[PDB]
């Protein structure tokens, strides 16, 4: 039933606040926690993300974490800032200065127990916890360094629960040069400790805004508008009744435990109505992917698609069948019937028709190679390593993270080349 | 001579709903158990006139059985015989069998024993479940193992939903299907498979339904189940569960009869011309009417039962059979070529909210044909494609199962396919 | 040893301490254990005024460490545009090859420092220069799908 939501660092809290804004509107929750919606379907699965409080207020099951205090002021002055449980704000007074080691071993490690005290509290109020979703970036210090520490600690305490992340991958187009360090060290943790990771690539988000949406200077608000749309569609199947929970969806999406990094896509892409053939086509188009990878460069292990709005499911079945058969060589033949479809009658805000793509594709190795090449260029010159080793890190942690990263890349390629 | 029906997982529960909905109508029982008795095999009677199904509904999550508890039949069943956990098997046989399923198995057996204790001569169980779900596969195999220990001399019959991609919600269903069949083969006496794709095509081609729902599929499935179990609920052939085994399973591992049903007519054709005994009999050897997609012309028959319902004269059945004998259905050389015949003279019933037209005559043919091995090969092939890369295996190994059980199950299946080839 | 202190002052951006250390005779071309000079370090950590001070007093603009890195390699890697310009103005070898076969153009391309890429090209960066795996900067831009870099390199 219940999902516990944790958002860490500036990016994690910024895209997290936007998520809660979007799905509150979808469910008819106002900034004061009152239900003001029309459809009873808005409340059927309201308890997945909200606790029903005393005066019938609906309160997000959300925990807000950062080492920087100014992040909590920004979220709190948001439209739904005073809807979060005030005691669920856990903030230090230092900041990590984009230093993974500070988030993971020093400042963040001094704050993690406070976060776990609040996590424990929320989990105790749950009737049947599904698991956890985390929002964070991989390129800073708090979201990446402390976020992965939080992941491991939560994994130790609740090992029989699903851990999913929405993980923002850094890009020089939206950028310091130590971000490949932070992301590599974080990916190392995500490989071992999460069940599903949605790879939200700032390189892809910038490209979409700059080249498709023709936004000359994309802002974080421009990038996060695509993120809030992606997070809404990815969680639709859990907020509006299939008989499938987080675990059932992981079992169908993850054939091998390490390869749990998803390329998300969305159609239509708009800035601040398509037909079913147009939704199906754009959903699989490389230009609609939230990870900067070309799916035609790899092969799909598993694919899930979620259509939203009133449409012909007869037509959806037909369009989804042809995009497989006509592109048959891009879906691995040793996983039969590996593309699943669901439809939700309720469309997102501002649209009558939309669709969300979730791909477990071996082409995701292009994202990991891009990070690894940047990491290696820096690491070969040993630039700024004392910044990290001054917080107690050994240099072997860097080499081990690089190595595991390249191992993950080689695993993707092996299954990309596998035959039946 | 009582029979207890057990429904496991989403598919088993929802098909159970349809079956008991049809049963009540066929016997004149209202949704509250009241009736303004041959059916005492399937319904107990309280000292107040209430007729209660001898039925258990089990699921590892509550929302499907919760609909039974609040729906039209909320007062039909024993409330304590509607049993739910909180966390389902996540399409994982290992969870249904080894970890989550064992949290509730003892409660389920104690509640079944409550029903059993009310029986003066229990014949055994009818178990309804999907192949593809984690509960339908895993918890069913666990329940069957336990039932064979605690009811050593009772018969156990299966109605099992064979998976189809058109309505499939799990890529791992081929795994669960093989795992459950391996661990159930020893414990099941006779198993009626229903291919969701076959029912799908019937609803599309015969009933004119573009996108069949689970409700459409399940009312059609309940019609075939009803024709199969009518002999137990009315007065000649297949009078007790053991007789199912005697008539349909001469070879104990080959216990998967093919069901074929006719006629299936859209409710929009209320004034259809009525088909004769000969015409509906002929329709039983048309692959379009089979519950499992396969080709009996390329198989051999080991046994064949014809169960008629309605305005059916025995001499017309005998003439229709004579045609069938002398016109390419081959029996094995070690069984009688004859066809067993049951006639239930009650007109077949249709649910008022159903998609079927009323018919004066219907027939369900049950034939043990080696041709159904084709359906095993299709599943096994899908199994082999994934297991060769060990895809999804880690989910099962992490939930109380050893990886060697995969290949142990697949080797059983290979031997089962060998059994079909040797007989054929 | 004033050489060690000059190296640390140049790394930390201690502009006053750099001037005092040099006035006492500190070796402008001192090296640490791996062959980095004060100019390498000032260029790495973005300390432009110190880069210019060192160049004014005999720093070798093209000094290499044990790995073949020049100050321009490091400035192009970290992304200090003004420093890249100052080093090129004082004779930095635009096509210096390090022990991985990388030129400044390779490192600026890899790290997405597009303005620096344009500067290095204008000063004659070799678009055909191959790293030890045979990749040019254009190969890197196509292999990693960086369209903005690929059209810069094609001008
Ligand atoms: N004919 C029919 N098939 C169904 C129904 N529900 C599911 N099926 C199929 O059953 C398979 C999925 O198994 P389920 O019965 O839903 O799963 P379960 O037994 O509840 O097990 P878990 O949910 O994994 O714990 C798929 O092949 C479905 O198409 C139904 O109501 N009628
Ligand atoms: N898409 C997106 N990226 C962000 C946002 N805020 C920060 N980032 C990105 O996150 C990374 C920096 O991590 P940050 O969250 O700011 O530092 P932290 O507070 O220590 O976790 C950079 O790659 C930034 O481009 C945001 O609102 N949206
Ligand atoms: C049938 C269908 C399309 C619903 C499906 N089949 C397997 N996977 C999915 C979709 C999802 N699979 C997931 O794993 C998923 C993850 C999720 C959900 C909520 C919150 C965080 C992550 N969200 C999804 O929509
Ligand atoms: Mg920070
Ligand atoms: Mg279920």
């Amino acid at each position: 039933r219940e999902i516990v939501h944790i958002q860490a660092g500036q990016c994690g809290n910024q895209i997290g606040a936007k998520f809660w804004e979007v799905i509150s509107d979808e469910h008819g929750i106002d900034p004061s926690g009152n239900y003001v919606g029309d459809s009873d379907l808005q409340l059927e699965r309201i308890s997945v993300y909200y606790n029903e409080a005393s005066s019938h207020k609906y309160v997000p099951r959300a925990i807000l974490v950062d080492l920087e205090p100014g992040t909590m002021d920004s979220v709190r002055s948001g439209a739904f800032g005073h809807l979060f449980r005030p005691d669920n704000f856990i903030f230090g007074q230092s900041g990590a200065g984009n230093n993974w080691a500070k988030g993971h071993y020093t400042e963040g490690a001094e704050l993690v127990d406070s976060v776990l005290d609040v996590v424990r509290k929320e989990c105790e109020n749950c009737d049947c916890l599904q698991g956890f979703q985390l929002t964070h970036s991989l390129g800073g210090g708090t979201g990446s360094g402390m976020g992965t520490l939080l992941i491991s600690k939560v994994r130790e305490e609740y090992p029989d629960r699903i851990m999913n992340t929405f993980s923002v991958v850094p890009s020089p187009k939206v950028s310091t040069v130590v971000e490949p360090y932070n992301a590599t060290l974080s990916i190392h943790q995500l490989v071992e400790n999460t069940d599903e990771t949605y790879c939200i690539d700032n390189e892809a988000l910038y490209d979409i805004c700059f080249r498709t949406l023709k936004l000359a200077t994309p802002t974080y608000g421009d990038l996060n508008h695509l993120v809030s749309a992606t997070m809404s569609g990815v969680t639709t199947s859990l907020r509006f009744p299939l008989n499938a929970d987080l675990r059932k969806l992981a079992v169908n999406m993850v054939p091998f435990p390490r390869l749990h990094f998803f390329m998300p896509g969305f159609a239509p892409l708009t800035a601040r109505a398509l037909t079913v053939p147009e939704l199906t086509q754009q959903m699989f188009d490389a230009k609609n992917m939230m990870a900067a990878c070309d799916p035609r460069h790899g092969r799909y292990l598993t694919v899930a698609t979620v259509f939203r709005g009133r449409m012909s499911m007869k037509e959806v079945d037909e369009q989804m069948l042809a995009i497989q058969s006509k592109n048959s060589s891009y879906f691995v033949e040793w996983i039969p019937n590996n593309v699943k479809v669901a439809v939700c009658d309720i469309p997102p805000r501002g649209l009558k028709m939309s669709s969300t793509f979730i791909g477990n594709s071996t082409a995701i190795q292009e994202l990991f190679k891009r990070i690894s090449e940047q990491f290696t260029a820096m690491f070969r010159r040993k630039a700024f390593l004392h910044w990290y080793t001054g917080e107690g890190m050994d240099e072997m942690e860097f080499t081990e993270a690089e190595s595991n990263m390249n191992d993950l890349v080689s695993e993707y390629q092996q299954y990309q080349d596998a035959t039946a | 001579r009582e029979c207890i029906s057990i429904h496991v997982g989403q598919a088993g529960v929802q098909i159970g709903n349809a079956c008991w909905e049809l049963y009540c109508l066929e016997h004149g029982i209202q949704p509250d158990g009241q009736m303004p008795d041959s059916f005492n095999t399937f319904f107990s009677e309280t000292g107040a006139g209430k007729h209660v199904p001898r039925a258990v509904f089990v699921d590892l999550e509550p929302t499907v059985i919760d609909e039974v508890r609040t729906g039209t039949y909320r007062q039909l069943f024993h409330p304590e015989q509607l049993i739910t956990g909180k966390e389902d098997a996540a399409n994982n046989y290992a969870r249904g069998h080894y970890t989550i399923g064992k949290e509730i198995i003892d409660l389920v057996l104690d509640r079944i024993r409550k029903l059993a204790d009310q029986c003066t001569g229990l014949q055994g169980f009818l178990v309804f479940h999907s192949f593809g779900g984690g509960t339908g596969s895993g918890f069913t195999s666990l329940l069957m193992e336990r039932l064979s220990v605690d009811y050593g001399k009772k018969s156990k019959l299966e109605f099992s939903i064979y998976p189809a991609p058109q309505v499939s919600t799990a890529v791992v269903e081929p795994y669960n299907s093989i795992l459950t069949t391996h661990t159930t083969l020893e414990h099941s006496d006779c198993a009626f498979m229903v291919d969701n794709e076959a029912i799908y095509d019937i609803c599309r081609r015969n009933l004119d339904i573009e996108r069949p729902t689970y409700t459409n599929l399940n009312r059609l499935i309940s019609q075939i189940v009803s024709s199969i179990t009518a002999s137990l609920r009315f007065d000649a052939l297949n009078v007790d569960l053991t007789e199912f085994q005697t008539n349909l399973v001469p070879y104990p591992r080959i216990h998967f009869p093919l069901a074929t049903y006719a006629p299936v007519i859209s409710a929009e054709k209320a004034y259809h011309e009525q088909l004769s005994v000969a015409e509906i009999t002929n329709a039983c050897f048309e692959p379009a009417n089979q519950m499992v997609k396969c080709d009996p012309r390329h198989g051999k028959y080991m046994a064949c039962c014809l169960l008629y319902r309605g305005d059916v004269v025995p001499k017309d059945v005998n003439a229709a059979i004579a045609t069938i004998k002398t016109k390419s259905i081959q029996f094995v050389d070690w069984c009688p070529t004859g066809f067993k015949v049951g006639i239930n003279y009650q007109p077949p019933t249709v649910v008022p909210g159903g998609d079927l037209a009323k018919v004066q005559r219907a027939v369900c043919m049950l034939s043990n044909t080696t041709a159904i091995a084709e359906a095993w090969a299709r599943l096994d092939h899908k199994f082999d494609l994934m297991y060769a890369k060990r895809a999804f295996v880690h989910w099962y190994v992490g939930e109380g199962m050893e990886e060697g059980e995969f290949s142990e199950a697949r080797e059983d299946m290979a031997a089962l396919e060998k059994d079909y080839e040797e007989v054929g | 040893d004033l050489g060690k202190k000059l190296l640390e002052a140049a790394r930390a951006g201690q502009d006053d301490e750099v001037r005092i250390l040099m006035a006492n005779g500190a070796d402008v071309n001192a090296t640490d254990a791996s062959g980095l000079t004060p100019l390498h370090l000032a260029a790495t950590y973005g300390h432009l005024e110190i880069v210019e001070v060192l160049l004014k007093h005999g720093a070798d603009v093209n000094a290499i460490d044990i790995m073949g890195s020049t100050p321009l390699h490091l400035a192009a890697l970290i992304g200090h545009l003004e420093i890249v310009e100052v080093l090129l103005k004082h004779g930095a070898d635009v096509n210096a090859v390090d022990t991985w076969g990388d030129t400044p153009l390779h490192l600026a391309a890899i790290m997405g420092h597009l303005e620096i890429v344009e500067v290095l090209l204008k000063h004659g960066a070799d678009v055909n220069a191959q790293d030890k795996f045979g990749k040019t900067a254009f190969d890197i831009s196509i292999d990693n799908g960086n369209e903005d870099l690929a059209e810069i390199l094609q001008k």
